[PDB]
RNA sequence: AUUAAUAGGGACGGUCGGGGGCAUCAGUAUUCAAUUGUCAGAGGUGAAAUUCUUGGAUUUAUUGAAGACUAACUACUGCGAAAGCAUUUGCCAAGGACGUUUUCAUUAAUCAAGAACGAAAAACUAUGCCGACUAGGGAUCGGGUGGUGUUUUUUUAAUGACCCACUCGGCACCUUACGAGGAGUAUGGUCGCAAGGCUGAAACUUAAAGGAA
């Protein structure tokens, strides 16, 4: 984990089979392979430290080209999740909000006009969910009732 | 050790000068397969002496054969089994051979396990009446009905011992009352597996279902009138 | 003459209906006749008369065992090729605790898949992760590697560890008990009565 | 409540509302009575007299033909049981499962279930010993149940 | 001389399970050996070496023993208090659920202490708001009830499979309703570090040998 080389070919080994469909080293790779991989390692070192908004902006689509592309796209994962848990396959785990990163998001490039998920849905499940008023103020409500103590009996005789 | 690189071992020290041509002092002898099939005619193999006719006898009933049935029995189909044929006599360019055993084989094998059902399996060592001892081993797949709709059909366990009782008693009965040419004749057109079926459609019902693999263990003092009987001496010429 | 038949489950059933077509030009191309089987589920492939690669009757025989175990056609394909095998590797019997075994199969495939997309890479192979078998295809030599890192895998060393020794090597290739219990404390209302 | 496990079931008999006779039933309660008693004498438990007199003969319950529960037509003839049916057969299967594991000194399963049904046994008896059916001193033991059912 | 809790026991009934115990039976491989062939190499690897081999290894054939394990079937699962459990046929007890117009009548729920059971080179990218909580939805395993036709068979033995409507109870998944420091730089301080005269060769301009040229 410590080394700064094997981790990074890890995270960059989706998009050299994709868009070399080896030269991992980054002094022999060429073309949109090289392109698209330095717009990874900056991403990556700016997020640690950037704000959330202008570290990933997203580009700008208009409202129904933006919903018909993550309905296609989400129809697409769904058709990979169910293929492999039928022949069951394994398959590495999304948080659960997250939309989950296969091949052909890989090719596309449609995580700059998508997102990593829906952002509001995001925050407003991050959100926590808002009390009541609240209104009797002496005792512990429990499964039975208001138990009220001795020493609060006591103070209010 | 070949090549000029590849260094000596203790290895070629002493070798032996090749001079003894085995394949001309060797001997080719004819064999032959029981009456209860229809190619007998099969096989030519070699005696590593001719100069012995008892101890070239001694060789040759050693062996142990084995055949495709298909070739044995003429339908062309490989049928996906093997007779394994033993020489127990011996005349004159003839080996007279005998059943030995029979299998299956592991692509029929691999070509019929499927996933979503179970397989039932039955072992049963039993006597002839030749006093041969004999363990055949019959396998049998469950099956979905010209009906359902559940996407997999699973036996309960009652209904698979139940046919695992069932497939014993058939085969014990039916090989204790065989003589060993009577099971051959049993066993080559398959119809055992029709009597397994019919008696085990009240149960739960199997499709693929099968007599696997026979395995002999025993066989009593040798019977050259049997075995001559079984396939069905002679003048010499009179060298001057 | 001979001939080689295999089982399919129904997922495989819809998808094969389609690609079907492709596959009887590519084996008759070999010379190879093959046929479907949506009565019963099966696949068969036979030689024909006018047939001479004894090696390719194996070789088609794999492919359906390749496309019945959910490995799509392109690569079945390349199953069909001269310098490729595909091999079963069993995992079954190498640990007892199950959650242990989940998560060193989940540690085969790593976050987002990388650590088997980073060994497809380095060992040019194709591997798919099922249940208890891990069914690759590539290059023999591709295979001796990845016999070696799955296997120790499900023994315990990391497969990151491999993954960096391939790496390397590539650049330098380039240069008392009773049965009976105890008694029971007494309630303090028994010790009472 | 469910201890020891893990199922939640719901399987029970459920009584019918009304507490009257069937219309259709015309034994005498005399006759129902005489032939409990004689099964008594067979010498059955009253759950196997119950379920009896309801398969062959044709009764529901015995509070609803006769006037009283089973046990005290019973009492009413002298046939009381020693200990309460369920304690009985609670230590007769305590001491059977002891037997086995005499028997079979490496059973951990059987080890497990003895403990298990002697704390059963433990809490039924004080519950019998706190309202007096049993003597107060009652002490189910080892060789003293063993003994008992030999 | 109460009711019989969608409180608890307990009995009975037909089952269900890869739950446990002792015993048995089988499977190919692997290791060891006997016997048989044929002839010079085998094994292993980035490449090799150690190693085994003309008293024949590897290889092929017939058999024998030995210890382990229980493939494919094997999951959208099953059983177990948890650790865990996988070929057969017995035996010994135990168990959940379901059925029940049986039986007892509050016998109870959660638990600090305490007692039973608990392999142990390991671990290494996972992560889900919860809650005493409302409706559901699809498949699934176990039992029960009705309807219904196909598979089934008919006086001697099993009268089991599938489809559909419900209905209790399970491991699950998909939906819903309400609710209580981080990162970086600077640092006339303290401690620790730290440098080079071509070497030999220093009291000696000091030979032979090198290192650079």
């Amino acid at each position: 984990q410590n080394d700064l080389e094997l981790q990074q070919f890890l995270r960059e080994s989706h998009l050299l089979s994709a868009f070399n469909n080896i030269v991992y080293q980054d002094d022999q790779v060429i073309g949109k392979a090289r392109s698209r991989t330095l717009e990874m390692r900056l991403n990556r070192l700016s997020r640690v430290n950037g704000h959330q908004d202008k570290i990933n902006k997203l580009e700008k689509v208009p409202m129904h080209i933006r919903r018909g592309m993550i309905d296609k796209h989400v129809k697409r994962i769904k058709k990979y999740e169910q293929e492999a848990a039928e022949g069951g396959i394994v398959l590495s785990k999304v948080k659960k909000g997250q939309f989950r990163k296969i091949e052909s998001t890989y090719k596309k490039d449609i995580e700059r006009r998508i997102g990593g998920s829906i952002k509001a849905r995001d925050k407003e499940k991050a959100t926590k969910r808002e009390r009541g008023l609240k209104i009797s103020s002496v005792g512990r409500s429990t499964r039975n009732g208001l138990i009220v103590s001795k020493r609060d009996i006591a103070r209010i005789s | 050790a070949v090549g000029k690189n590849k260094r000596l071992s203790k290895g070629k020290k002493g070798q032996k000068k090749r001079v003894v041509d085995p394949f001309t002092r060797k001997e080719w002898f004819d064999i032959k397969a029981p009456s209860t099939f229809e190619n007998r005619n099969v096989g030519k193999t070699l005696v590593n002496k001719s100069t012995g006719l008892k101890s070239a006898s001694d060789a040759l009933k050693g062996r142990v054969v084995e055949v495709c049935l298909a070739d044995l029995q003429g339908s062309e189909d490989h049928s996906f089994r093997k007779i394994k044929l033993r020489v127990d006599e011996v005349q004159g360019k003839n080996l007279l051979t005998n059943f030995h055993g029979m299998d299956f084989t592991t692509d029929k094998l691999r070509s019929m396990v499927r996933k979503w059902q179970t397989l039932i399996e039955a072992n049963v060592t039993v006597k002839t009446s030749d006093d041969y001892v004999l363990r055949i081993f019959a396998i049998a797949f469950t099956r979905k009905q010209a009906n359902q709709v559940k996407r997999h059909s699973y036996a309960q366990s009652s209904h698979i011992r139940a046919i695992r009782k069932v497939i014993s008693e058939i085969l014990t009965k039916e090989v204790q009352g065989s003589t060993l040419a009577q099971l051959t004749s049993k066993l080559i057109p398959e119809v055992i597996n029709k009597e397994i079926e019919n008696a085990t459609k009240d149960i739960f019902p199997l499709q693929n279902i099968h007599v696997r693999k026979v395995k002999l263990l025993k066989q009593p003092k040798f019977d050259v009138g049997a075995l001559m009987a079984l396939h069905g001496e002679e003048k010499g010429k009179k060298v001057t | 003459e001979s001939s080689f038949m295999t089982l399919f489950p129904k997922y495989r059933e819809s998808y094969l209906k389609t690609i079907w077509n492709d596959v009887t030009r590519a084996l008759d191309k070999h010379n190879i006749a093959c046929v479907l089987d949506l009565v019963e589920g099966s696949m068969t492939v036979k030689t024909t008369r006018k047939t001479y690669d004894p090696a390719i009757i194996l070789k088609a025989r794999d492919l359906i065992k390749l496309l019945a175990r959910s490995v799509p056609f392109p690569q079945a394909v390349k199953i069909l090729q001269d310098d490729m095998a595909c091999d079963v590797i069993k995992i079954g019997n190498f640990v007892t605790n199950k959650e242990r075994f989940v998560k060193r199969r989940q540690r085969l495939v790593g976050p987002n898949g990388n650590t088997l997309k980073a060994l497809e890479l380095l060992t040019k192979c194709y591997i798919l992760v099922q249940g208890n078998t891990v069914s690759a295809m590539g290059p023999f030599k591709g295979l001796k590697e990845v016999r070696r890192v799955v296997e120790d895998c499900m023994k315990n060393i990391h497969p990151i560890y491999h993954i960096k020794e391939l790496m390397i090597k590539r650049e330098l290739a380039k240069r008392v008990y009773t049965p009976f219990p105890p008694a029971q404390l007494p309630r303090k209302v028994d010790l009472e009565i | 409540g469910r201890m020891h496990s893990a199922g939640k079931g719901i399987s029970s008999s459920a009584i019918p509302y009304s507490r009257n006779a069937p219309a259709w039933f015309k034994l005498s309660s005399e006759s129902v009575i005489e032939q409990i008693v004689k099964y008594a004498r067979k010498g059955l438990t009253p759950s196997q007299i119950g379920v009896l007199l309801r398969d062959a003969h044709g009764v529901t319950q015995a509070r609803v033909i006769t006037g009283n529960k089973i046990m005290r037509i019973l009492k009413s003839n002298g046939l009381a049981p020693e200990i309460p049916e369920d304690l009985y057969y609670l230590i007769k299967k305590a001491v059977s499962v002891r037997k086995h594991l005499e028997r079979n000194r490496k059973d951990k399963d059987a080890k497990f279930r003895l403990i298990l049904i002697e704390s059963r046994i433990h809490r039924l008896a004080r519950y019998y010993r706190t309202v007096a059916v049993l003597p107060p001193n009652w002490k189910y033991e080892s060789a003293t149940a063993s003994a008992l059912v030999n």
